[PDB]
């Protein structure tokens, strides 16, 4: 099975620069060339950089203004892209590529890069639990506010992801540069009232790790 | 329509520095015209501010009961008090609501509340001898008591009536209980 | 040294056949090999076909693709289009560079029809502490997309505060949230407030309430 890791991404402010890492395993290395391909909501899907399968040879898109290098690891399975003298315009998902001789046949997961002057902001976390009823249903619905942080992205896991059945991440809304999101988990009103159920929000650009147990509204 | 819309103009929160707080409107008041239009609920009165602001007008006359009126006084005329038609094209408000009363909306089979009969529907006028008239003094009355046994005066279709209650620990919670829940709806 | 242009919207039948095409502006189609990634929302792109006509291993056979050289465009044709085929298609060739088309999004018309679910919290605890109070309101499992989103404070309309996802999907059908910021007096001084989604010529809606049970 193939699997491409990237790492590396983040905030930075214009002017600075990013190296962008692709680990690669589930297929021998040396044998193809790789590259980085980008996207945006407006501008779509864009390629960055090639390089060959020996490394002898390198190949930069157009909008790269040869501010980035590309360059690869055989011994290390892993090859690089240096992001220097980065402007808002690069605010992007990047993604690494294996090639085939004619096409991308296979794509990492895609690392958030946002160059922005505006400072990160961590978000605040708060519980989400029903409001008491006299009523009570066979699976609950819990939740983690995730309020006000910046830049994009956030992840939260249930229960260090131990709870991963019926978690659904919600897109983040945007108001005055600060996004808030909710996650929610659908567990048995069981699982609930037999053992913790915690949300885990990690936002990597402020450091921020937090965990917040859900706990039962009272009277 | 939420059922509380639809009841007297009784005020039970009035927002600092609005068009109500300046004119001197206080919890507690109920507004029974306005220019126009005669106020019998919420709505009509919401209906009534509405229609004055897209008419143009921009001040009118508000009537209101303050407090308890004398046996034999109580049909005695009420003066105008001069208010600012609320600007409802830029969201402006008056600045009253009615905050949840202290009407039962539902009763926990086997609280205390269930035990001595309490019965969705039910006003509760005194907790303790204290009269109320918002949900939030009924809760505050019953978390004062903390274990101690509760009069409640209560009013069912036209009658009053007394209960007397002993609130039941929540071992899940460390806290007391009484078993009531609010009509929101 | 050239662009790749595709429609940027395309809406099919569901079990019908659909063709997106992929036009090349300058050179010919066929000088150079063109291939075809399926992207569904939040996801890597996958390969449909490569090499013109290709099928990798593990794409269904209603998949193809093939050369149009009087219309200077390759085309991705979908037999018997199902829920799941509903993402976006990107083309690709190149030369001397590497060239994407814009991409097309894909609606599969007529799916069973899916009423949203809501789901409401009040504000928490820890953030009433600091005076503040954010109602949520998560919609979840409709289709189709299209839905407003409203709130309503003692039963009416209000704007102020409100901030609401546009519908996203996830599996097979579609999430939003929406959020109402208020004070903690706000929040105390109201009844109840009202999470509203209409969607397909229906209402569905969930109150929250600042009075508690005692």
């Amino acid at each position: 099975e193939v699997q491409l890791v990237e790492s590396g991404g983040g905030l930075v402010q214009p002017g600075r620069s990013l190296k962008l890492s692709c680990a690669a395993s589930g297929f021998t290395f040396s044998n193809y060339g790789m590259a980085w391909v980008r996207q945006t909501p407006t501008k779509g899907l864009e390629w960055i950089a090639s390089i060959s399968a020996g490394g002898d040879k390198t190949y930069y898109g157009d909008s790269v203004k040869g501010r980035f290098s590309i360059s690869r690891d055989n011994a290390k399975t892993t090859h690089y892209l240096q992001m220097d003298s980065l402007r808002s315009e690069d605010t992007a998902t990047y993604y690494c590529a294996k090639t085939s001789r004619v096409y991308f046949d296979y794509w990492g997961q895609g690392v958030m890069v946002t160059v922005s002057s505006a400072e990160t902001t961590a978000p605040s976390v708060y519980p989400l639990a029903p409001g008491t009823a006299l009523k009570s249903n066979s699976m609950v619905t819990l939740g983690c506010l995730v309020k006000g942080y910046f830049p994009e992205p956030v992840t939260v896991t249930w229960n260090s992801g131990a709870l991963s059945s019926g978690v659904h991440t919600f897109p983040a809304v945007l108001q005055s540069g600060l996004y808030t999101l909710t996650s929610s988990v659908t567990v048995p009103s069981s699982t609930w009232s037999s053992q913790a159920v915690t949300c885990n929000v990690a936002h990597p650009a402020s450091s921020t790790k937090v965990d917040k147990k859900i706990v039962p509204r009272e009277c | 329509v939420p059922k509380y819309l639809k009841e007297p103009v009784v005020v039970g929160y009035v927002q600092r520095d609005s068009i109500a707080q300046k004119i001197g409107i206080k919890p507690g008041d109920k507004i029974i015209k306005i220019n126009g239009y005669e106020v019998r609920t919420w709505e009509d009165l919401r209906d009534a501010l509405i229609r004055l602001s897209l008419d143009g007008v921009k001040e009118t006359t508000l009537f209101l009961e303050r407090g308890v009126a004398m046996p034999g006084a109580e049909d005695d005329v009420v003066l105008h008090l001069t208010i600012k038609v609320p600007n409802v094209q830029k969201g402006e408000e008056l600045g009253i609501a009615p905050l949840v009363k202290p009407v039962v909306g539902g009763v926990k089979k086997g609280s205390p509340a269930d035990q001595v009969g309490i019965k969705p529907g039910d006003l509760i006028l005194e907790v303790n001898g204290k009269k109320i008239n918002t949900w939030y003094e009924l809760v505050e009355e019953v978390r004062k008591s903390q274990g101690k046994a509760i009069k409640l005066k209560i009013l069912r279709n036209g009658k009053m009536i007394e209960k007397e209650l002993i609130p039941a620990k929540d071992p899940k919670t460390g806290t007391y209980f009484i078993g009531l829940f609010p009509k929101t709806e | 040294q050239f662009v790749l242009t595709q429609p940027n919207s395309v809406s099919t039948n569901l079990g019908s056949t659909v063709k997106l095409s992929c036009k090349r502006s300058t050179g010919n189609i066929g000088s150079n090999y063109v291939n075809w990634y399926q992207q569904h929302e939040g996801r890597s792109p996958t390969t449909m076909i490569y090499r013109d006509d290709k099928r990798p291993d593990g794409v269904p056979d209603r998949f193809s693709g093939s050369i149009d050289r009087s219309s200077n465009s390759a085309l991705l044709t979908i037999n018997n289009v199902q829920t799941e085929d509903e993402a976006d298609y990107f083309c690709h060739s190149y030369s001397s560079g590497i060239v994407f088309g814009g991409g097309t999004k894909l609606t599969v018309l007529g799916q069973p029809k899916s009423t949203p679910t809501l789901t409401v919290f009040p504000p928490s605890t820890e953030e009433l502490q600091g005076n503040k109070a954010t109602l949520v309101c998560l919609i979840s499992d409709f289709y189709p997309s299209d839905v407003e989103v409203a709130w309503k404070a003692n039963g009416a309309p209000i704007s102020q505060g409100v901030d609401t996802a546009n519908p996203t999907k996830q599996g097979n059908k579609y999430i939003a949230s929406s959020f109402l910021r208020l004070t903690a007096e706000q929040w105390r001084s109201r009844n109840s407030f009202t999470c509203q989604v209409t969607h397909e010529g229906n209402t569905v809606e969930k109150s929250l309430s600042p009075a508690e049970c005692v």
